[PDB]
RNA sequence: AGUUGUUAGUCUGUGUGGACCGACAAGGACAGUUCCAAAUCGGAAGCUGCUUAACACAGUUCUAAC
């Protein structure tokens, strides 16, 4: 009696509860969530038809299969899988097939990438089947019973009728009852006939022992089996763990055309930096032929190397354990597979070329907002000592230690002279010593000759009507408040999918127009930069393979490389054109024949900005991909037509549907936030920012940036309860929470490692003093809008949300757990004192009129 | 070396891929430093063979092999510090610690780990673990001397009538892992029947057979996991099967001690296994046949366990390594501690029997439940509960049996 | 396999509905005198000194029985 089927038998024997339990022990499984909700609502893109997906998903990742040419899939259902294969480099045509019909799925027709090359088809059975020549073949084949005979001869048939296909190509055939001992010899007869071998997919639930014979493996299929079945065993009660999630599959959007897909790049342009690449790892320049890259030229592979829970934090934050979006913040990865995935799914695409009108319109528009831009300030070059400023005050470590060192400035001026030539030779930057300086160092050109936007401020909001650079967190709530004033339809906040991923050659271009103000010895470097480390980018990425993860290199032209030095200022740049664009297109100054003729008359576009548009500019807040725009009248949340024909696509709404503006500005998102108002016991107003607090609590819980030193983490955990008491100080939860810590950790031990990557916080609070006047200098010494600057005295007048308000934002109160919590957070803190040693203990707990 | 590495409340994993002088070069450099700060200090090692080692390398500073006396550093192997420590006598109070092979399973190593750790975050200590496979790591493939040359194949289990001649074919020495001493002996008959000088290893054979291997006769040594620490051997391939075994709790019902039947190893096994070759720039043909995906989920594994009875026995909640913390119940009161640490060093039993012979209460003298074991609770003697471990070779069987007969 | 929930109550919102309104507050939470809130009182209504409904329809309200 074969191990499977005692487990067979024993599952059998199990009840309702523990067989829902049981099927559920220590698995993963995607969110699939926001697709149920997607396809209630009748969605077409963006989401896996089922579950198939993220399981065919599993496998192609590891290339233990790889679809390529026609690829022929049985029983396709209702298609994930035909669906996820679409959109592969090699694919060409799918067609999938299934009996259909009653207590049967059916096809869902959608849109997502690749979808017209895809042909499904109901009411076919494939037991009936003339086979086709497949160049590779997916079947996902299988009818469970608690009759295990059942299962056995059902795989039976299915193997005899899958035989005839396989003709020396991919394949993946699902087999339900692997732990048959008839179903073992037919296997093993199959494999020794065509090969490859049988794996299980950890998403496959315990409630089935299911695997999968593929093309690409080997192994013994016996022993895997066995050890299939000691995993459920063991797995039958062991404590039962709860499942891990992982993130679900997106497939795009739209026509998929191969023709146009790949890309011809100018060699000329880069080769003396792959050549360097490609000469400096001279043993492993192995050129692959499983490189995934559909959009991306490739240039070949060298071989390559490869969150932590603060326990500080976690002991004073207990009651938050049950709270599944706090858990599921920790539960992301940045292995090669999730960074793979990432590229897959959102930078590997195209997007198509505007509407020649679209171009002229962005052209005029670039050119007249740089000359607004530069009303006052003059670019200048940056300066090598401004560079060694910025690095020491602040790989920070090493970076100053390398500014400070000698060599590297020769090899800067070396490449430097390369670019007044013309040519680039170790401009590229990495997704993710000697090298490491060519790295900085193509920083540090950059920065010479685009530090101009940032040092200068170009974008603060003074001088450019719209950006909110230099203010930080605790003023773009004014600054709402400010353009909710205006008069106005109601305002808008629409998030673009992948902004960076949405860049056509023609943005750069326009962006590459503040060259007209330069002096020539500044502009021969700042079109260096632009036409050879812009708009023709070079990158390294990690690829995992069955040997290890390799560096693949891979260039293109569009997509602005997120790492980037300019990179804010160029985005908030193009963002405000957009944003104007659609405001024109709003007013009607724009209509769809605008856009189509290859030239519409300048004049009254022209007219339209001289006269018009400091106004209308100053009816935003504008940063990096983020933009609250507050148009005349509501006719803005119409002008859909120049948007997408940017290829600024909104993020989450279909592709047409009208946009949906708030009306209170105290709800509208900006920078992951939204703002509050509040009333002080004087009276005076205050607007802060506050955010669910769930991901405030689960960022302050991850301990990265440190491996293990607790010295570390405690000083972390202050950090992150100093900035609580600064920004967030009126959520209840926050301050206890705060407090608790900022008394639970020696009163000495200065944090550091930022708390934060924002480019809105000022980091007031990565200091050694005493909050209470530090807060009274953030929000009443130096704010503008603080017209009465009598100065809070002791945290009590400091003010507090509203209770039903702060339970809407997440708080937890009004619940058991944090009543004991807020009881016994003496006893917790005394025990992480203890823990810690002997240093010094401050108590602020008696701040709280609770503790008196 | 970063001085600052020497202050307390410090705990660092450092490394270097095999060989490298991390003891050859490193270490003595380290004692000294220690030494010249004057800083009590302890050193864990893993086994015997490494103590022997480290002690070569260790000529010239003065270190308490556990010698003369009132030295200041010492050094002993990481089991005799646990045991030490479980030992009703207060230990000794070390500013600095060093521990090599921290990558290692012993569940009084994992026990060992915890409390330097834990008295780090105390305040009162420095430690340095010289490893190179934290846990955490899944880095299966990591640096080497020379570039390893990898492929999977078909390795084979048993021994074949043909084929399989990129085995034997090979130009250079092989090191190929078996896991069990029988099938070390199958293969290597194998092996020698096809003319090739074999060397088989074992748990208790490494004595004598371990300097035949330093000489040069040899072409194809198998071995089990054994040969996976401190075992020099300047071979050319490594087979390593994926293949092993291990002693598992399991629950299914009654709860027990089994040892595990062939197992795709953890993915620091694997690494440790291939860095056994390939520790000479000078070489090229650092070929690694592997034949399997290390195991995903060892949570299963029981060493966890016994490590956690271990240091929660141990005289603040006791807390174990943090990145090993993803794996305060089994303290035990006075008496019956001083009874569970009586069986571990006196009656030999491993670990997790000890202990649940401990949890109730049964002075080391009383063996009723040896034979108080249920019908099915046999072996092939009825102890109150099973452990493969007590029955597992006949040696150990006749411990066992002095054990329970009271002659032990 | 995938597809998956079903019935009861509770909890939201609406609608009908005379259908609630005040006064107070045990207790609770909260830690900002900040919000809830049983009881009790009074008011009104309805059928005669007793009641403050009733039901519906939708909640991604929850809880339990297939
Ligand atoms: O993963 P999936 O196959 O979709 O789970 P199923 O519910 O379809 O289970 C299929 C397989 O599992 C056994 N089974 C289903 N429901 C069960 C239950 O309530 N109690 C027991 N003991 N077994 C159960 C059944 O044998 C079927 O073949
Ligand atoms: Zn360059
Ligand atoms: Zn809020």
């Amino acid at each position: 009696e074969t191990l499977g089927e005692k487990w067979k038998k024993r599952l059998n024997q199990l009840s309702r509860k523990e067989f829902d339990l049981y099927k559920k022990s220590g698995i993963t499984e995607v969110d699939r969530t926001e697709a149920k909700e997607g396809l209630k609502r009748g969605e077409i893109t963006h989401h896996a038809v089922s579950r198939g997906s993220a399981k065919l998903q599993w496998f192609v990742e590891r290339n233990m299969v790889i679809p390529e040419g026609r690829v022929i899939d049985l029983g396709c259902g209702r298609g994930g899988w035909s669906y996820y294969c679409a959109g592969l480099k090699k694919v060409t045509e799918v067609r999938g097939y299934t009996k259909g019909g009653p207590g049967h799925e059916e096809p869902v027709p959608m849109s997502t990438y690749g979808w017209n090359i895809v042909k499904l088809m109901s009411g076919k059975d494939v037991f009936y089947l003339p086979p086709e020549k497949c160049d590779t073949l997916l079947c996902d084949i299988g009818e469970s019973s608690p009759s295990p005979t059942v299962e056995e001869s059902r795989t039976i048939r299915v193997l005899k009728m899958v035989e005839p296909w396989l003709k020396n190509n991919q394949f993946c055939i699902k087999v339900l009852n692997p732990y048959m001992p008839t179903v073992i010899e037919h296997l093993e007869r199959l494999q020794r006939k065509h090969g490859g071998m049988l794996v299980r997919n950890p998403l496959s639930r315990n409630s089935t022992h299911e695997m999968y014979w593929i093309s690409n493996g080997t192994g013994n299929i016996v022993s895997s089996v066995n050890m299939v079945s000691r995993l459920l065993l063991n797995r039958f009660t062991m404590t039962y763990r709860r499942p891990t999630i992982e993130k679900d599959v997106d497939l795009g959007a739209g026509t998929r055309h191969v023709n146009a897909e790949p890309e011809t790049p100018n060699m000329d342009v880069i080769g003396e930096r792959i050549r360097r690449i490609k000469e400096e790892h001279s043993s492993t320049w192995h050129y692959d032929d499983e490189n995934p890259y559909k959009t991306w030229a490739y240039h070949g592979s060298y071989e390559v190397k490869a969150s932590m829970i603060n326990g500080v934090v976690k002991l004073l934050t207990k009651p938050w354990d049950v709270v599944p979006t706090v858990t599921q913040m920790a539960m992301t990865d940045t292995t090669p597979f999730g960074q793979q995935r990432v590229f897959k799914e959102k930078v590997d695409t195209r997007t198509p070329k505007p509407m020649p009108g679209t171009r002229k319109v962005m052209e005029i528009t670039a050119g007249w907002l740089w000359r607004t831009l530069g009303r006052n300030k003059r670019p200048r070059l940056c300066t090598r000592e401004e560079f060694t400023k910025k690095v020491r005050t602040n790989q920070w470590d090493s970076a100053r230690a390398a500014v400070e060192d000698e060599e590297f400035w020769k090899l800067v001026d070396r490449e430097r002279e390369l670019h007044k030539q013309g040519k680039c030779g170790s401009c590229v930057y990495n997704m993710m010593r000697a090298i490491w300086y060519m790295w900085l160092g193509a920083r540090y050109l950059e920065f010479e000759a685009l530090g101009f936007l940032n040092e200068d401020h170009w974008f603060s909001r003074e001088n450019s009507y719209s950006g909110v650079e230099g203010e930080g967190l605790h003023k773009l709530g004014y600054i709402l408040r400010d353009i909710s004033k205006i008069p106005g339809g109601a305002m808008y906040a629409d998030d673009t999918a992948g902004w960076d991923t949405r860049i056509t050659e023609d943005d750069l271009h326009n962006e590459e127009k503040i060259t007209q103000q330069m002096d020539p010895e500044h502009r021969q470097l700042a079109n260096a930069i632009f036409k050879l480390t812009y708009q023709n980018k070079v990158v390294k990425v990690q690829r995992p393979t069955p040997k290890g993860t390799v560096m693949d290199i891979i260039s293109r032209k569009d997509q602005r490389g997120s790492g980037q030095v300019g990179t804010y200022g160029l985005n908030t740049f193009t963002n405000m054109e957009a944003q104007l664009i659609r405001q024109m297109e709003g007013e009607g100054v724009l209509s769809k024949t605008d856009l189509e003729n290859p030239h519409l008359l300048e004049k009254k576009i022209t007219q339209w900005l001289e006269t018009k548009g400091v106004e209308r500019l100053k009816r935003m807040a504008i940063s990096g991909d983020d933009c609250v725009v507050k148009p005349i009248d509501d006719r803005f949340a119409n002008a859909l037509l120049a948007l997408n024909d940017m290829g600024k696509v909104r993020k989450d709404i279909p592709q047409w549907q009208p946009s949906k503006g708030w009306h209170d500005w105290q709800q509208v998102p900006f920078c992951s936030h939204h703002f509050h108002e509040l009333i002080m016991k004087d009276g005076r107003k205050l607007v802060v920012p506050c955010r669910p607090q769930d991901e405030l609590i689960g960022r302050a819980r991850i301990s990265q940036g440190a491996g293990w030193s607790l010295k570390e983490t405690a000083c972390l955990g202050k950090a992150y309860a100093q900035m609580w008491a600064l920004m967030y100080f009126h959520r209840r939860d926050l301050r206890l929470a705060s407090n608790a810590i900022c008394s639970a950790v020696p009163v000495h031990w200065v944090p550091t490692s930022r708390t934060t990557w924002s480019i809105h916080a000022h980091h007031q609070w990565m200091t050694t003093e005493d909050m209470l006047t530090v807060w009274n200098r953030v929000w009443i010494e130096d704010n503008p809008w603080m017209e009465d600057k009598t100065p809070v005295t002791t945290w009590e007048d400091v003010p507090y949300l509203g209770k039903r308000e702060d339970q809407w934002c997440g708080s937890l109160i009004g619940l058991t757990s944090r009543a004991t919590w807020a009881q016994n957070i003496l006893t917790a803190i005394q025990q992480v004192r203890s823990l810690i040693g002997n240093e010094e203990f401050l108590d602020y707990m008696p701040s709280m009129k609770r503790f008196r | 070396l970063e001085e600052e590495m020497f202050k307390k409340r410090n705990l660092t994993i450092m490394d270097l891929h095999p060989g490298s002088g991390k003891t050859r070069k490193y270490l003595p450099a380290i004692v000294r430093e220690a030494i010249k700060r004057r800083l009590r200090t302890l050193i864990l090692a893993p086994t015997r063979v490494v103590a022997a080692e480290m002690e070569e390398a260790l000529k010239g500073l003065p270190i308490r092999y556990q010698h003369t006396g009132k030295e200041i550093v010492d050094l002993m192997c990481h089991a005799t510090f646990t045991m030490r420590l479980l030992s009703p006598v207060r230990v000794p109070n070390y500013n600095l610690i060093i521990m090599d092979e921290a990558h290692f399973t012993d569940p009084a190593s994992i026990a060992a780990r915890g409390y330097i750790s834990t008295r780090v975050g105390m305040g009162e200590a420095a430690a340095i673990f010289m490893t190179a496979t934290p846990p955490g790591t899944a880095d299966a493939f990591p640096q080497s001397n020379a570039p390893i040359q990898d492929e999977e194949r078909d390795i084979p289990e048993r021994s074949w009538n043909s084929g399989n001649d990129w085995i034997t074919d090979f130009a250079g020495k092989t090191v190929w892992f078996v896991p069990s001493i029988k099938a070390g002996n199958d293969i290597a008959n194998c092996l020698r029947k096809n003319g090739k000088k074999v060397i088989q290893l074992s748990r208790k054979t490494f004595d004598t057979e371990y300097q035949k291997t330093k000489l040069n006769d040899w072409d194809f040594v198998v071995t089990t996991d054994i040969s996976e620490m401190g075992a020099n051997f300047k071979a050319d391939r490594v087979i390593d099967p994926r293949r092993c075994l291990k002693p598992v709790i399991l629950t299914d019902g009654p709860e027990r001690v089994i040892l595990a039947g062939p197992m795709p190893v953890t993915v620091a096994s694997a690494a440790q296994r291939r860095g056994r070759v390939g520790r000479n720039p000078q070489k090229e043909n650092d070929q690694y046949i592997f034949t399997g995906q290390p195991l995903n989920n060892d949570e299963d594994h029981a060493h966890w366990t016994e490590a956690k009875m271990l240091l929660d026995n141990i005289n603040i909640i006791p807390a174990l390594f943090e990145p090993e913390r993803e794996k305060g119940e089994y303290r035990l009161k006075g008496e019956s501690r001083k009874t569970f640490v009586e069986l571990m060093r006196r009656g030999d039993l491993p670990v997790w029997l000890a202990h649940k012979v401990a949890s109730e209460g049964i002075k080391y003298t009383d063996r009723k439940w040896c034979f108080d074991g249920e019908r099915n609770n046999q072996i092939l003697l009825r102890p109150r509960w099973l452990d493969a471990r007590t029955y597992s070779d006949p040696l150990a069987l006749k411990e066992f049996k002095d054990f329970a007969a009271g002659r032990k």
